[PDB]
């Protein structure tokens, strides 16, 4: 009786913070389309239909997004699988080459600058003895000058290697269920209100996340998962500034995006059994792109978005916009990918307003780039295919990433400017309602039995 | 519509009980334990990492008087200064979470204890079965 | 080691718009933060603004809006990947702007925060 | 915004002795930060996360403080220890306490 | 027969506490579990609570969080939702109901009005 | 959390025609038994809920034929072959699958002339 | 395996039994003519749709056990 | 300063020492057995033909009739055409390298003869409980 | 006159290394542990259906 006896409990629902590996899977209907056009189809296993996700009761849980593991080695398997698409396809090492360009046929503004450049060069056949001439068309953004006549080059090709993509290949996401492995477990907060720090009585258990769908976006996140009912704020230390904030608001916010112009490829044969895309002619009127947002849901949002600030900012103070300060033109506006080709497009018509303590839309215009080097590598570079015919998309527009100017000496307005940087905020905003945990069985207590002999 | 009481016997489900409710299931918890071009050597090596912790609490019991069990008992009374806690109140009180944080110091004595009294369990058996 | 080379002290006009380089040595220099900071005597310290050169995302003080300019230049090759280039460009100079610069980097444990500023360059005093 | 303050101004006193510099916010719960400049030198961090201390620090400097009220507390003064001290919440400057050789 | 013999219509004050039952009425008490449904006009139904009959096992809604309390008498047979420092919003009809695991409501109760 | 919208709100509608409710969910509410538990109530203005529809093929036991279910993952359908004024009362959909349950909005129903 | 194994009442023994009769709605055969009659194929194919069923009678009966030894050794 | 027990009782520290008293540690042994871009698969093949030893051995106790014991017995004399060493001399002399040695003829006799007596021992078991 | 290739306007083209055969050698094919491998010796078998031996 008196006599407590210690015994185990092999299996004890418990659990510790670690940090582990993943599984990557997504639905059949990915493996409907055929011939690993989609990516994450070699790797990436099966989903499974209902998922297990069951509820926690009297449970008290701290969570954390900002040190939370799983966007680390998401950051470096989006990377990795976006490598693995890459050593299939095909160099462009023979195509740095002295450029014959000139400007684009059109009526020209001797004020303004046409974006379009029609370059003849010298270029190898099938055979080695056999040279030829062809043309093509380049944007402004992706050839400069060398030093009468006029003579241009690649920009990349005085310091890294370039690579076409396979035009096979998709740039869509598909939603990537990430999953643990048997011993671990995965953790959802179900709250409501959860600025992302500190416990959360409203959890559950999960064995497999659910959609998340790949963007990327240097500003304005798209397609994102959205809030239940407010507009939330979120971020690690508000008073500190060089922190970005993220702001995931409620109702989506409606984007048109197009390139108006009537766009033709041409094939070009490298050397044996090799192949080359290339702009060759567009027919129609040369038009500039660009994009569209609904007025009036702009406005409301951001009504919205300034009556959720001023909690923390005092509830008299004066809240104003700027366009972004500068640096790479890729952080300059957002910048995202439209049917496999990418858009950078001018936000500055957004981010221009005031706020007191008291059928039209917006128009934005965009640039094209062919050639990129993202997230920012030492020699690899990615040139990108042109696609036909005339392209548009729409996206729900769903969260945005801020940043607070160093507005030190007696200021009142705390004026704001949208700054991505960093791809991991983008992600962040998506895996902030989980974490992983490690099961360790075979935990221990007294009780009244002693074994016989 | 799906009912309360199969979301309680689901795994981990009883994770906020008490201790003494919560005896109640293991089973889940131990099934969910074991198992449900350059990738699948991550996805291997995670494997293996699984089973080589099962087999480590495996081997962890089989040096203890208990194997297949799964609820046992032993030759060491329960030492008050580590707990000093009502007997009534442990199993009706407290979670399994909060009962690891107490008893969480109390760490590798307890271990070592397990193996020498089965150590000497052993022994003592070897020698009645010697005598007779 | 870390090391911070700036450029020394340089006399300007008034009106004037003076470049201040920060070569900075030892690190990744793609992955952290760079501050400028200033010193004028009787006044103490005075934030400027900070930099990151990964896209070159910078963010300035409120009160020296429009007047300065941060840009940057990494080392893109295979063999060099660790020696970047900041800058600052600093426009419309006053003779209460005469102070002294300073370049700096955080700390590198996981408990550093940004602003405890670890590593720091040698200083360039500019008087106008 | 965040005002500090620091409170002793200069503190004179002599060698291997023990001094108490504080300071002062306007803002609680955010961590502070020391910094230590000697004449004509390039300054250096003492304390980080009003806590931590910096490589190469010796542990005669201790900081504490909870709320607004934070201290510098430094034992067995060295005359390399005498300079100017500052204390920096996140971009904001303490005006300097000037510890004196007495 | 088969019925959840509920208590009586409640109009009380705000802040105060009241104890709702509901008795199993013509079946086994100790196996089908018991749910509780909150009827305003504004919202129309909401899931309260559920309680295990045998076990006395309960899991709340987010929103009743430390709003209601169940206990169950396997004596009288009958389930009580106490409901403590009452607000105008739990002036409502709480409705008993009851199911077996993987089937429907097929028992409902009168449904009694609390008016605060 | 699993939420539920339920169009129509209300249904005015004669009597003998057909009736259609679609209640969506925000995804997937599928349990691990492969049944997607959700349920369809009638709430007379002054009565209980009476269970019209669960296990959404299944009818009540009792509930005439008249009444159906279809609708899988997301978009899930109430229907009725013919709408009588024993009919009448609020029409619910309601995730029975998880704890917290949660209920739809409900439909009204009436007769419009 | 081993764990169905260790979870039931047996780990080691490869022949067990357990607490739990034979329904005899699954088979309805003699008891000499199994052991003599049929072979382990035909045998599986008679009795594979009662699966899932035993195993977590199984289950049951010996969690059944595992706290009536508790009760026992805890009253001693 | 550190004490000879301790790298008496270490990892096969008792290689040394007769058997009999050898025989008061084997759980460091069995525990010491278990756990404690190209590279990883030669580390992988490792890791998993430890446990596929380990499990063989598992298996040969299962088969037999101690599962998690560690010291067993059985039911078949020793034959003293194997040995005809004295019973006092074998504890207290010899080593088991020079026992293993000794005795490494006789293998897979010995194991055959185990599985075959307690096959025996199952079907007098299931015979006893048929009855009863 | 001038020839080219058959295979250079449309794809590349490797040489095989001359140290490797490509006379056949014996596969013996063998399942893992947990599996088996099952043959008729049936003497007559068209190809479908039961096998007694
Ligand atoms: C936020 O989320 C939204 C929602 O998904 C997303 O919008 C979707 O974007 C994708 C890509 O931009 C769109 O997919 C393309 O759709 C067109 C239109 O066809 C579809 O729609 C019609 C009517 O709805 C259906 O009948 C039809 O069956 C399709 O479903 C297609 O033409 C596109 O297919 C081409 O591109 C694929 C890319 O690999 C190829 O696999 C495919 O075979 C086609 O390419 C071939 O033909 C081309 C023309 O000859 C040729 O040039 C190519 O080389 C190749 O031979 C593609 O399926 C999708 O429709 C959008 N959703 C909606 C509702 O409109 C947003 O993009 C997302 N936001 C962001 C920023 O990503
Ligand atoms: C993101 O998007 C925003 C808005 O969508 C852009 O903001 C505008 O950018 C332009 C230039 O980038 C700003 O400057 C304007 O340039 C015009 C073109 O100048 C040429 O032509 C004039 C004669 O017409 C020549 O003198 C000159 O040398 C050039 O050859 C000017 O015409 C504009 O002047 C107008 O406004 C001023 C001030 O009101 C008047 O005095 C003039 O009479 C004239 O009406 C002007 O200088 C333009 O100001 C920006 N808009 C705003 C609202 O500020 C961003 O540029 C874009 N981001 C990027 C990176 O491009
Ligand atoms: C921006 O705000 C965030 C959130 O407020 C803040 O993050 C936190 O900072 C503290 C710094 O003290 C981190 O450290 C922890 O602090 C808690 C509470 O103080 C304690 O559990 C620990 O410290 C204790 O123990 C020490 C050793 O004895 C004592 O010396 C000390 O005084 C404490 O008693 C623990 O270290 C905390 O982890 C973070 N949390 C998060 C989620 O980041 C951040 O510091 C702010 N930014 C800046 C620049 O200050
Ligand atoms: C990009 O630049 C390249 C530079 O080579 C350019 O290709 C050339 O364009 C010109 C004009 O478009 C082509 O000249 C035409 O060739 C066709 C085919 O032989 C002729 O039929 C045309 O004759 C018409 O125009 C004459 C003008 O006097 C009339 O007299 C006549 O009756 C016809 O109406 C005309 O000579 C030239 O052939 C191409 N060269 C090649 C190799 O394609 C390309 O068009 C530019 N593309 C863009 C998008 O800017
Ligand atoms: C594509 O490749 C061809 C072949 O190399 C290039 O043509 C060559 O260009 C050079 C300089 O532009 C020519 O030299 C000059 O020729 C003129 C005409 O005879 C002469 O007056 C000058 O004094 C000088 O010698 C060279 O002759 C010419 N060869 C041929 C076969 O065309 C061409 O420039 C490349 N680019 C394009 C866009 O075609
Ligand atoms: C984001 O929101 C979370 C809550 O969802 C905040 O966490 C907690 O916030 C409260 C008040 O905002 C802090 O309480 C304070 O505690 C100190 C000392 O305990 C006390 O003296 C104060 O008067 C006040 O009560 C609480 O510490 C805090 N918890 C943690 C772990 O920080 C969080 O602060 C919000 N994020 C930011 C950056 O503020
Ligand atoms: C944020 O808003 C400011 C103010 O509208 C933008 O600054 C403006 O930028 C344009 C583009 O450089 C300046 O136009 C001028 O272009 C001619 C072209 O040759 C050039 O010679 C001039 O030196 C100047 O660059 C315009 O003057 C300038 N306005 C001010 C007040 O500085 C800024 O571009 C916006 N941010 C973004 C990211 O667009
Ligand atoms: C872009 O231009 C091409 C030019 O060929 C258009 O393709 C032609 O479209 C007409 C009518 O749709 C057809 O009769 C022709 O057979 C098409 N030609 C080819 C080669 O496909 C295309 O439709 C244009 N796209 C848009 C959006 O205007
Ligand atoms: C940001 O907003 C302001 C005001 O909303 C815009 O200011 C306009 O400035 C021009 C000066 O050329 C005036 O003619 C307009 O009347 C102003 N607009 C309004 C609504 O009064 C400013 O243009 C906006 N920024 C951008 C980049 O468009
Ligand atoms: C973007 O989000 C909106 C959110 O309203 C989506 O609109 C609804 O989407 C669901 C399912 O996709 C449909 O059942 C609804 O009928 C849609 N509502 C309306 C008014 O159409 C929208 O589909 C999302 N995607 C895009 C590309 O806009
Ligand atoms: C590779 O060469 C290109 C062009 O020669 C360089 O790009 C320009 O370099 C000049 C300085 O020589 C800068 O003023 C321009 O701003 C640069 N333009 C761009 C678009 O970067 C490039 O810097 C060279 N890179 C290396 C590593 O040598
Ligand atoms: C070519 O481009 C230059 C610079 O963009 C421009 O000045 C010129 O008008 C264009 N056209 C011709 C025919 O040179
Ligand atoms: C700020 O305004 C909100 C409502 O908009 C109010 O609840 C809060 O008390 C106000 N804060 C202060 C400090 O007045
Ligand atoms: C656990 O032990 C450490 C030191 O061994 C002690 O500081 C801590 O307070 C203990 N925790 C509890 C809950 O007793
Ligand atoms: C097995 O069960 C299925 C349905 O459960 C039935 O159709 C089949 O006939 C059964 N087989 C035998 C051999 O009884
Ligand atoms: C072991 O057996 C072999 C033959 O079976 C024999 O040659 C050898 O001498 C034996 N060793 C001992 C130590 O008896």
């Amino acid at each position: 009786a008196e006599n407590l006896w210690v015994t185990v409990y092999y299996g004890v629902p418990v659990w510790k913070d670690a940090e582990t590996t993943l599984f990557c899977a997504s639905d059949a209907k990915a493996y409907e389309t055929e011939k690993h056009n989609v990516w994450a189809t070699h790797a990436c296993v099966p989903t499974d239909p209902n998922p297990q996700e069951i509820h926690l009761e009297n449970v008290t849980e701290e969570f954390n997004m900002w040190k939370n593991n799983m966007v680390e080695q998401m950051h470096t398997d989006i990377i990795s699988l976006w490598d693995q698409s890459l050593k299939p396809c095909v160099k462009l090492t023979p195509l740095c080459v002295t450029l014959q360009c000139t400007n684009v046929t059109n009526n020209i503004t001797d004020d303004m600058r046409g974006e379009l450049k029609n370059c003849s060069f010298n270029m190898t056949t099938e055979l080695r003895d056999k040279k030829q001439k062809v043309y093509s068309l380049f944007y402004r953004l992706d050839v400069v000058q060398i030093n009468s006549n006029k003579e241009y080059r690649l920009i990349n090709c005085n310091t890294s290697a370039i690579t076409q993509a396979c035009p096979k290949v998709s740039f869509e996401p598909i939603p990537i269920h990430y999953c643990a492995p048997a011993g671990f477990a995965i953790l959802k907060c179900k709250d409501k209100k959860f600025n992302g720090t500190g416990p959360c009585p409203s959890v559950s258990t999960v064995q497999c996340t659910h959609g998340i769908k790949p963007v990327v976006s240097t500003q304005l996140l798209l397609n994102g998962s959205l809030a239940e009912e407010e507009v939330m704020i979120r971020s690690e230390n508000i008073t500190n500034n060089a922190k970005n904030i993220l702001v995931q608001f409620n109702t989506p916010v409606q984007i048109n995006c197009t390139r108006p112009n009537n766009n033709t490829r041409k094939s070009i044969r490298i050397g044996p059994g090799q192949a080359f895309y290339a702009t060759g002619d567009i027919i129609g009127d040369i038009r500039q792109a660009h994009c569209n947002v609904s007025k009036a849901t702009w406005n409301e949002t951001l009504g919205k978005v300034v009556k959720q600030l001023r909690k923390h900012f005092g509830n008299n103070t004066i809240i104003r916009f700027a366009n972004s300060s500068g640096g790479d033109l890729e952080v300059t506006t957002h910048s995202f990918n439209c049917g496999g080709e990418f858009f950078y497009c001018n936000t500055s018509g957004l981010f221009n307003s005031t706020w007191i303590s008291n059928n039209d839309s917006i128009t934005l215009p965009c640039r094209i780039k062919q050639i990129i080097n993202m997230w920012q590598r030492i020699g690899q570079a990615m040139y990108a295919p042109p696609i036909q015919g005339v392209i548009r998309c729409v996206s729900n527009i769903t969260g945005l990433i801020l940043t607070r100017d160093g507005g030190s000496t007696n200021s009142t307005t705390e004026t704001f400017r949208p700054g991505g940087g960093d791809m991991r905020d983008n992600w962040r905003s998506e895996l902030y309602k989980y974490k992983v945990v490690k099961i360790e069985p075979l935990g221990v207590a007294p009780t009244r039995c002693k074994r016989r002999v | 519509a799906v009912g309360i009481g199969a979301v309680f016997l689901g795994f981990l489900g009883a994770a906020g009980s008490t201790m003494g409710a919560a005896s109640m299931t293991l089973t889940v918890q131990a099934r969910n334990l074991l198992s449900g071009t350059v990738w699948g050597i991550k996805q291997l090596q995670a494997r293996v990492l699984a089973v080589e912790r099962y087999l480590r609490d495996q081997q962890l019991l089989g040096i203890w008087g208990c194997s297949g069990k799964l609820i046992c008992c032993t030759n060491v009374p329960w030492n008050s200064s580590w707990s000093n806690r009502n007997l009534s109140e442990i199993w009706d009180n407290m979670t399994w979470l909060q009962w690891d944080k107490e008893i969480s110091n109390y760490t590798q004595i307890i271990y070592g204890l397990l193996e020498e009294s089965q150590n000497q369990q052993e022994k003592n058996e070897q020698d009645l079965l010697a005598l007779d | 080691q870390v090391q911070l080379v700036q450029s020394g002290a340089v006399i300007k006009t008034p009106g004037s718009s003076v470049k201040i380089s920060c070569r900075a040595s030892g690190y990744n220099f793609r992955d952290y933060s760079i501050h400028w900071v200033r010193l004028i005597p009787d006044k103490g310290f005075e934030w400027i603004g900070w930099i990151k050169p990964l896209w070159g995302a910078v963010s300035y003080a409120r009160q020296l809006q429009g007047r300065v300019s941060m840009t940057r230049q990494l080392s893109q090759d295979p063999d060099d990947p660790d020696w970047g280039v900041a800058y600052m460009e600093f426009s419309g100079l006053t003779p209460a702007d005469t102070a002294e610069y300073f370049c700096v980097r955080r700390g590198s444990c996981d408990y550093c925060g940004d602003f405890p500023w670890q590593y720091w360059g040698q200083g360039t005093v500019v008087v106008v | 915004e965040i005002v500090l303050t620091q409170s002793p101004g200069i503190l004179s006193l002599s060698p291997g002795e023990t001094a108490t510099l504080f300071c002062k916010a306007s803002q609680g719960g955010n961590a502070m930060t020391w910094y230590q400049k000697r004449r004509g030198q390039v300054p250096r961090l003492l304390i980080y996360d009003t806590s931590r201390r910096a490589s190469g620090v010796p542990d005669r400097f201790v900081g504490s403080g909870s709320g607004t009220d934070f201290f510098l507390t430094i034992n067995k003064l060295d005359r390399e220890d005498f300079a100017v001290y500052y204390c920096q919440q996140f971009e904001f400057f303490g005006l300097g306490s000037e510890l004196e050789v007495h | 027969q088969v019925q959840l013999q509920q208590s009586g219509t409640e109009l009380v004050w705000p802040g105060t506490s009241v104890t709702l039952s509901c008795k199993a009425s013509g079946y086994t008490f100790t196996d089908y579990e018991i749910h509780w449904v909150k009827q305003t006009p504004v919202h129309g139904l909401e899931w309260i609570g559920a309680i295990v009959p045998k076990t006395g096992y309960t899991a709340y809604n987010q929103k009743f969080r430390g709003k209601a309390i169940l206990t169950a008498d396997k004596s009288s047979s009958t389930a009580y939702m106490d409901l403590r420092r009452l607000t105008s919003e739990d002036s409502a009809v709480y409705y008993c109901t009851r199911l077996r695991n993987y089937w429907y409501f097929d028992v409902w109760g009168t449904g009694t009005t609390v008016t605060v | 959390d699993f939420l539920m919208a339920q169009t129509p709100l209300s249904l005015p509608v004669s009597l003998g025609d057909q009736a259609s409710i679609s209640c969506r969910s925000s995804q997937s509410i599928v349990y691990s038994d492969g049944n997607t538990y959700l349920e369809w109530y009638l709430q007379r203005p002054g009565q209980s809920p009476k269970l019209l529809i669960y296990k959404v093929s299944n009818r009540f036991s009792g509930v005439p034929d008249r009444f159906s279910g279809s609708g899988s993952g997301t978009d899930f359908t109430l229907r009725i072959s013919r709408v009588e004024a024993e009919d009448l009362g609020i029409y619910y959909c309601f995730q029975g699958s998880h704890v917290p349950y949660t209920f739809g909005g409900g439909t009204k129903l009436e007769i419009k002339r």
